């Protein structure tokens, strides 16, 4: 066993800020032979593999902007980003190579910005799935920050809450926003005994719910 | 340039086996070490297995998690790195990616995995193989202009992953692909893509849906109504 361990899990920085996130091994890792330290930093991005940043504790890989650097020895590490860049955003892993590998479970970086209200757009069932018993209402709401968000299904006016499925995307790599999808799923019988289907967002950059609606009839 | 490239990934029963490849060009295969992480969805990445080079003896190591169960092994009269899985569970569900690992050997000796392939998706579940079935998400109403938002819908599907393109990728930017949901034994998720109003219904916008595991490919043009 050589254990790793990676601090803080999470935090968030404004782009153009510093950043600084920890690696504990168990054991040393400083090979008295070669007098290295046998430390590696990769870089995994939403929906990307990870890919090697710094290894021997401190060697930056080529290609590698300079703003990354590692440092450390023995049993603890850090890895810095001077000048954080949007395009950071990602989990950050440091691993042992001294005796096989083993990888910490990771750092979390995500990035602050201003404010954004949400983009909110409603989408009725398609005929296509109509035609075989089923009814999809979904809403998309797109591009806004923080992460924190509300939505309310309201069916002729009353709240709806089973039948509904949330998905959030990770934080977007250019604007920092994130977004998310409300799906509300029915039978064709329940769809069409109503008239109004509404997707209300609650979110802090307004005091009035964001609404979105429209009439089975219409 | 240097390329890996899994395959074999997929759905297999609780009890079964798998086995996953790896192929590699661009450089001379037997001078490299090669290892397997994976990473179950939402975790951390976990090494697994590495196979060492010619000056080595091919000789083979594993984590604690896998050894008894997986098996490492490689092909080098065509560059091919194996990893057979035997005994799976539903632990072992994970995206399964293979990495270039150290030459010691070399005067540029350095100790990392510096390639990493795209990853190989594996689902260790008793659940059924079902295909998606894909809908347009196209507006009901709008205001007088400017963007518009459209999207596609691929539902009650399993095993992950499916994946989704617009006008054959490319409509990139202004797209949101959401995560997949899983509820019942099945999945849904959901893509979104903006472009200028002027261009849609005027110009085709198309939502490709891939899903593996039952060989499903969709083409779903989004007509307005
Ligand atoms: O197990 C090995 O062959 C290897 O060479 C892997 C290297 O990454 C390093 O762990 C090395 C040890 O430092 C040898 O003591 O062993
Ligand atoms: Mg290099
Ligand atoms: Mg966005
Ligand atoms: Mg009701
Ligand atoms: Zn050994």
């Amino acid at each position: 066993d050589i254990v790793m361990t990676q601090s803080p899990s999470s935090l968030a920085v404004s782009a153009g800020e510093k950043v600084t996130m920890s690696c504990k091994s168990s054991q040393s890792l400083l090979n008295s032979r070669t007098r290295k330290n046998y430390l590696a930093w990769y870089q995994q991005k939403p929906g990307q593999s990870p890919k090697l940043l710094i290894y021997w504790a401190s060697t930056r890989e080529s290609g590698v902007p300079d703003r990354f650097t590692g440092s450390g020895s023995g049993t603890d590490f850090t890895l810095t980003i001077s000048s954080v860049q949007a395009e950071d955003l990602a989990v950050y892993y440091c691993k042992q190579s001294y005796n096989l590998r083993t990888f910490g479970g990771g750092t979390k970086l995500e990035l602050k910005r201003a404010d954004a209200a949400p983009t909110v757009s409603i989408f009725p069932p398609s005929s296509e799935q109509l035609t075989s018993g089923g009814a999809s209402v979904v809403c998309f709401l797109n591009n806004f920050y923080p992460k924190s968000i509300a939505v309310k299904w309201k069916i002729d006016g009353s709240e709806r809450q089973n039948g509904v499925l949330n998905s959030w995307t990770d934080q977007d790599k250019k604007d920092s926003t994130y977004s998310m999808s409300s799906t509300l799923t029915l039978t064709k019988d329940e769809y069409e005994r109503h008239n109004s289907y509404t997707c209300e967002a609650t979110h802090k950059t307004s005091t009035s719910p964001i609404v979105k609606s429209f009439n089975r009839n219409e | 340039e240097v390329k890996l490239v899994e395959s074999g990934g997929g759905l297999v029963q609780s009890g079964g086996s798998l086995r996953l490849s790896c192929a590699t060009s661009g450089f001379t295969f037997t001078d490299y070490y090669m290892s397997w992480v994976r990473q179950p969805p939402g975790k951390a990445l976990e090494w697994l297995a590495f196979i060492r080079n010619k000056a080595k003896g091919y000789t083979t190591e594993y984590s604690s998690s896998v050894k008894g169960r997986f098996t490492i092994s490689r092909d080098n009269s065509q560059s091919f790195l194996y990893l057979q899985m035997n005994t799976l569970r539903a632990e072992d569900s994970a995206t399964y990616y293979c990495a270039r690992d150290i030459n010691p050997g070399s005067d540029g000796y350095y100790d990392a995995l510096d390639y990493w392939g795209q990853g190989t998706s594996v689902t260790v579940s008793r659940a059924k193989t079902t295909p998606p079935s894909v809908y347009p998400l196209a507006p009901g109403s709008a205001a007088q202009n400017s963007m518009v938002t459209l999207g596609c819908l691929v539902k009650g599907y399993f095993p992950e992953p499916v994946t989704v393109t617009w006008n054959s990728g490319s409509l990139s930017s202004g797209v949101h692909t959401f995560p997949a949901v899983l509820q019942s034994d099945l999945y849904t998720l959901s893509s979104s893509v903006t472009v200028p109003s002027s261009t849609w219904p005027s110009e085709t916008v198309t939502c490709n849906v891939a899903h593996p595991a039952s060989s499903t490919k969709v083409d779903k043009k989004i007509v307005p109504r």
